[PDB]
């Protein structure tokens, strides 16, 4: 049973213009918000990686913090894809976005609390790392202490205040596995964006889905494989289009007839946050 | 004991 006729992304959009496709969810990743100034993945890190890793965050957290007023951007506009996923929520297909990115961009675009599983939590809020007190900080405190190169700590507990970020080596929020057990019993199609799906338990998402649920990825690379199956003989329902996921969903909208739609969109959207 | 967590 292969639910596509041809192996493209002109195939996808037909099947999503088909009565079969009702509950689409979305798995995105950093490369879908390359395009808006956010960045993909001296003080002697033991290896690179401990930069967000917990237990040494919470022994030397100075260079998250140098890092992150570095990277910090001046501006959090959603890209075209972000808005793509808007209109899959304004017509009644997006089941849910699984999002491994923690800029908000998804919420500034548009999608609700409900629309969302933010796996790997957000930066918009702050806590305390003690479990006893828990005191809740803002983005505002959170970025002045970072850019005034002040070590975030609690007014009560004068311990570490840390972003509601998933660092390495912390649990992802048990929203990820309530949503994960009713959510792909009923997926229609897979959206995989921006992700090369090397970040565990986000990328075995792609393998709970039915066996007959198409999947497409838009990446610069292909990713998944064994399992992502594109280029075998047995190959039935995996697409990949590779390149800027900006000009993937440009081109899956126009070839689904949403293209003025999706550019209306964005104009106003980014006006809108250029005049606030 | 915990929740699956993140790993590279
Ligand atoms: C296992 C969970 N997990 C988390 C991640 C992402 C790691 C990169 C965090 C980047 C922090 C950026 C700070 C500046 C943000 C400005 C809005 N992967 N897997
Ligand atoms: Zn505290």
């Amino acid at each position: 049973e292969r639910l596509l006729d041809e192996l493209t992304l002109e195939g996808v959009a037909r099947y999503m213009q088909s009565e079969r496709c009702r509950r689409v969810i979305c798995l995105v990743g950093a490369g879908i918000s390359t395009s808006a100034g956010i960045p993909d993945f001296k003080y002697h890190l033991p290896y690179p990686e401990a930069i967000f890793e917990i237990s040494y965050f919470k022994k030397h957290p100075e260079p998250f913090f140098a890092l992150a007023k570095e990277l910090y951007p001046g501006q959090f506009k959603p890209t075209i894809c972000h808005y793509f996923m808007r209109l899959l929520k304004d017509k009644g297909l997006l089941l849910r976005c699984y999002t491994q990115n923690i800029d908000t961009l998804e919420r500034i675009a548009g999608l609700e609390q409900e629309d969302l599983v933010e796996a790997h939590g957000t930066f918009y809020t702050s806590h305390c790392v003690s479990a006893s007190c828990r005191h809740e900080y803002p983005l505002s405190w959170m970025k002045e202490k970072i850019f005034s190169e002040v070590t975030p700590k609690c007014e009560d507990c004068q311990s570490l205040v840390k972003p509601d970020i998933v660092f390495f080596g912390e649990s992802l929020p048990a929203r990820f596995f309530s949503c994960m057990q009713s959510d792909f019993l009923k997926v229609d199609l897979l959206l995989v964006m921006g992700t090369s799906l090397q970040v565990q338990p986000f990328a075995s998402l792609i393998s709970k889905a039915p066996l007959s649920t198409p999947r497409l990825l838009i990446n610069k690379e292909k990713a998944g494989q064994s399992g992502m199956d594109f280029d075998s003989k047995k190959a039935y329902r995996d697409v990949a289009w590779l390149g800027e996921c900006d000009q993937g969903c440009l081109a899956l909208a126009e070839l689904l007839g949403w293209k003025k739609e999706l550019e209306d969109l964005v104009r106003r959207e980014h006006a809108s946050i250029d005049a606030q | 004991e915990a929740l699956p967590k993140a790993t590279g």
